Protein backbone atom coordinates (compact mmCIF):
# COMPACT_ATOMS: atom_id res chain seq x y z
CA UNK A 1 0.00 0.00 0.00
CA UNK A 2 3.24 2.04 -0.21
CA UNK A 3 3.85 0.98 -3.31
CA UNK A 4 0.70 -0.06 -5.36
CA UNK A 5 -2.33 1.89 -7.42
CA UNK A 6 -5.63 2.07 -5.90
CA UNK A 7 -7.04 0.07 -9.04
CA UNK A 8 -4.75 -2.83 -8.61
CA UNK A 9 -4.35 -2.52 -4.71
CA UNK A 10 -7.34 -3.86 -3.75
CA UNK A 11 -7.35 -7.18 -6.17
CA UNK A 12 -4.32 -7.81 -4.75
CA UNK A 13 -5.04 -7.83 -0.91
CA UNK A 14 -8.49 -9.56 -2.27
CA UNK A 15 -6.03 -12.44 -2.99
CA UNK A 16 -4.74 -12.05 -0.08
CA UNK A 17 -6.68 -11.75 2.93
CA UNK A 18 -8.76 -14.82 1.86
CA UNK A 19 -5.70 -17.14 1.94
CA UNK A 20 -5.41 -16.49 5.54
CA UNK A 21 -9.63 -16.79 6.05
CA UNK A 22 -9.26 -20.11 4.53
CA UNK A 23 -6.85 -20.69 6.74
CA UNK A 24 -8.50 -20.22 10.37
CA UNK A 25 -11.20 -21.48 8.35
CA UNK A 26 -9.40 -24.74 8.17
CA UNK A 27 -7.77 -24.20 11.81
CA UNK A 28 -11.18 -24.07 13.36
CA UNK A 29 -12.94 -26.75 11.64
CA UNK A 30 -9.86 -28.75 13.12
CA UNK A 31 -10.54 -27.37 16.18
CA UNK A 32 -14.22 -28.29 16.28
CA UNK A 33 -12.56 -31.74 15.28
CA UNK A 34 -10.55 -32.09 18.29
CA UNK A 35 -13.27 -30.35 20.56
CA UNK A 36 -15.69 -33.28 19.84
CA UNK A 37 -12.71 -35.89 20.17
CA UNK A 38 -11.55 -34.46 23.58
CA UNK A 39 -15.86 -34.57 24.37
CA UNK A 40 -16.05 -37.92 23.79
CA UNK A 41 -13.07 -38.59 25.70
CA UNK A 42 -14.81 -36.30 28.69
CA UNK A 43 -18.03 -38.26 28.67
CA UNK A 44 -16.17 -41.30 28.78
CA UNK A 45 -14.03 -39.89 31.81
CA UNK A 46 -16.85 -38.30 33.67
CA UNK A 47 -18.53 -42.43 33.50
CA UNK A 48 -15.58 -43.55 34.85
CA UNK A 49 -15.29 -40.71 37.56
CA UNK B 1 22.72 10.14 -28.90
CA UNK B 2 21.60 7.07 -26.80
CA UNK B 3 23.20 3.44 -27.54
CA UNK B 4 21.72 1.21 -30.29
CA UNK B 5 19.55 -1.74 -29.48
CA UNK B 6 22.30 -4.24 -30.44
CA UNK B 7 24.78 -3.29 -27.77
CA UNK B 8 22.96 -1.24 -25.28
CA UNK B 9 24.48 0.47 -22.04
CA UNK B 10 23.94 0.67 -18.44
CA UNK B 11 24.03 3.17 -16.14
CA UNK B 12 24.89 2.63 -12.57
CA UNK B 13 23.45 5.63 -10.39
CA UNK B 14 23.49 6.15 -6.68
CA UNK B 15 24.08 8.43 -3.61
CA UNK B 16 21.74 11.01 -4.43
CA UNK B 17 18.20 12.05 -3.79
CA UNK B 18 15.71 10.57 -6.41
CA UNK B 19 12.86 12.88 -7.77
CA UNK B 20 10.38 12.10 -10.36
CA UNK B 21 8.12 14.78 -10.17
CA UNK B 22 10.68 15.87 -13.21
CA UNK B 23 9.55 12.71 -15.39
CA UNK B 24 6.27 13.92 -15.94
CA UNK B 25 7.42 17.26 -17.30
CA UNK B 26 9.47 15.84 -21.34
CA UNK B 27 7.03 15.49 -23.52
CA UNK B 28 3.33 13.42 -23.70
CA UNK B 29 4.13 10.38 -23.21
CA UNK B 30 3.40 7.32 -25.24
CA UNK B 31 2.94 5.00 -22.57
CA UNK B 32 3.76 4.89 -18.63
CA UNK B 33 3.00 1.41 -17.69
CA UNK B 34 4.79 0.20 -14.76
CA UNK B 35 4.79 -3.86 -13.10
CA UNK B 36 6.27 -3.93 -9.43
CA UNK B 37 5.57 -0.45 -8.12
CA UNK B 38 3.03 2.85 -8.54
CA UNK B 39 3.99 6.07 -10.71
CA UNK B 40 2.30 8.33 -8.13
CA UNK B 41 4.07 6.44 -4.56
CA UNK B 42 7.45 6.43 -6.79
CA UNK B 43 9.01 8.87 -4.60
CA UNK B 44 8.09 7.69 -1.00
CA UNK B 45 11.24 5.19 -1.76
CA UNK B 46 13.80 4.12 -1.03
CA UNK B 47 15.87 2.15 -3.76
CA UNK B 48 19.18 -0.53 -3.22
CA UNK B 49 20.37 0.26 -6.54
Amino acid sequence: FSRLDPPEAEVQIDRLITGRLQSLQTYVTQQLIRAAEIRASANLAATKM
Amino acid sequence: RFASVYAWNRKRISNCVADYSVLYNLAPFFTFKCYGVSPTKLNDLCFTN
